[PDB]
């Protein structure tokens, strides 16, 4: 899922290392 | 911690120096001192972990996912030693699942978190921790099977508490999620002081009717999570310009609002053609914002990534909007068709971030029955006519008209950005 209009999500983002 | 078994007691003083000078910053030199550790006694757990450490501290020095790789092994080899430590063995996995949600190996952190709980069944923190491992996926019914564990045999476990209130929340069970919540912020256990927890119980209690939803966003503003009472967005660049309304003039975007409004029509028709021709384009509102009503999307860019197939839809339109990076750029905003029929009512919500403006366009508008609120002050649509508002501030909009009403929705980046921030910022 996408956090488009709201927070809906645990988390937002995605981690990709550094 | 108890960290060294029978026979890392009797080469503690080899296993001292090396960690002094992991210590001492001296990072390749205790890699080397750690591998040649290694090398003279393989069956050391203690050696193995500071091989693990040091490869985990070299990776930050480089920034290097590569050299990280080989930590989350060198972190599993100490736990197919004999003889590992209970401490030790749960310090390596814990770190190497930590570690491999960093890269985001998610579905390796989660198999290192099954490994740990089927370890040490009776640490109840090691099966909070799975539960995060289930949520950061995504997966809210196993995340919830575990936080039903966790509070059978600690009730009053406030970590567990708020995240099963969470996903109550989540699954659309406002009433109920409400006491998970609460009591879980006001329990105090570390890892429940956190804004996701603060915003999602103030807006249960928001839409069962309950006054004692914005004491609990005071309590979050004064905590630190929300720049405001009504700003309560959580993905933020401190120091923005906050305020509920913008003008054009002030965003500094003319030329986007000018063309917006000069092409409005060639705009309407084509989402007009959609809804006719390609209706299946529109999808429904998916994050639970409705109280009641269709409300229905058509998007054209998400995340700064043009959709191909919804541009073939709306040709014109989309080859007016790739001359302009603010918007198309924008990779914590959409370009999006909406529309909205007669009975809805949204929720008041925020949007995530502070990083956005928010531009409506208006396409087809009844002349009566539709207004959106954004903080204390309530407005309406012009066909034709672009709005400026600020969505991470709390908003709210209503359809009480006798005909549907489309909008355009463009979102831009923040004007005070720089542009190494809209280069850098992870995209939402
Ligand atoms: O009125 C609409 O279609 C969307 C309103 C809203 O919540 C937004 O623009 O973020
Ligand atoms: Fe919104």
């Amino acid at each position: 899922g996408k956090c488009k209009d709201g927070l809906g999500e645990y988390t937002c983002t995605s981690l990709e290392g550094f | 911690p108890k960290l060294l078994n029978k026979f890392d007691k009797t080469i503690k003083a080899e296993l001292d120096a090396a960690e002094k000078l992991r210590k001492r910053g001296k990072i390749e030199e205790a890699v080397n001192a750690f591998k040649e550790l290694v090398r003279k006694y393989p069956q050391s757990p203690r050696a193995r972990y500071g091989k693990a450490q040091c490869e985990d501290d070299l990776a930050e020095k480089r920034r290097s996912n590569e050299v990280l790789r080989g930590a989350i092994e060198t972190y599993q080899e100490v736990a197919s030693l004999p003889d590992v430590p209970a401490d030790l063995l749960k310090l390596s996995l814990k770190r190497r699942s930590d570690r491999q949600q960093f890269l985001g190996h998610m579905r390796g952190s989660l198999l290192t978190l099954q490994r740990l709980v089927q370890l040490f069944p009776n640490d109840t923190s090691l099966k909070n921790d799975l539960g995060v491992g289930y949520l950061l996926i995504g997966d809210n019914d196993n995340a919830k099977k575990v936080y039903e564990e966790v509070l059978s045999v600690t009730p009053n476990d406030g970590f567990a508490k708020v995240h099963y209130g969470f996903i109550l929340k989540a699954q659309n069970k406002i009433a109920e999620s409400i006491p998970y919540l609460k009591e879980g912020i006001e329990s105090g256990d570390p890892g429940t002081d956190d804004g996701r927890f603060y915003f999602h119980l103030g807006d249960a209690m928001q839409r069962v009717g309950n006054k004692e939803a914005y004491k609990w966003y005071e309590l979050g503003h004064k905590r630190g999570h929300f720049a405001s009472v009504w700003q309560r967005s959580l993905y933020n660049v401190n120091g923005l310009k906050a305020q509920p309304w913008w003008t054009p003039k002030e965003t500094g975007y003319t030329e986007l609002v000018k063309s917006l409004e000069r092409n409005w029509k060639l705009i309407r028709d084509e989402g007009l053609a959609v809804m006719d021709k390609a209706k299946g384009l529109f999808l429904p509102e998916d994050e639970n914002l409705r109280e009641k009503g269709d409300w229905s999307q058509f998007t054209l860019w998400q995340q700064g990534r043009r959709n191909e197939n919804a541009c073939k839809g709306a040709p014109k339109t989309c080859t007016l909007l790739e001359k302009f990076p603010e918007t198309t750029g924008c990779r914590r905003g959409q370009i999006k068709y909406s529309i909205m029929h007669p009975g809805t009512h949204v929720w008041p919500h925020t949007g995530p971030t502070n990083c956005r403006l928010r531009m409506h366009l208006g396409l087809v508008i009844p002349k009566e029955g539709c207004k959106i609120r954004c903080a204390n002050e309530t407005k309406t649509w012009e066909e034709g006519k672009v709005l400026i508002f600020d969505d991470s501030f709390e908003h709210e909009v209503w359809q009480d008209a006798s005909s549907f009403r489309l909008i355009f929705i463009v979102d831009v980046w923040h004007p005070e950005l720089t542009p190494q921030q809209r280069r850098s910022l992870p995209a939402i």
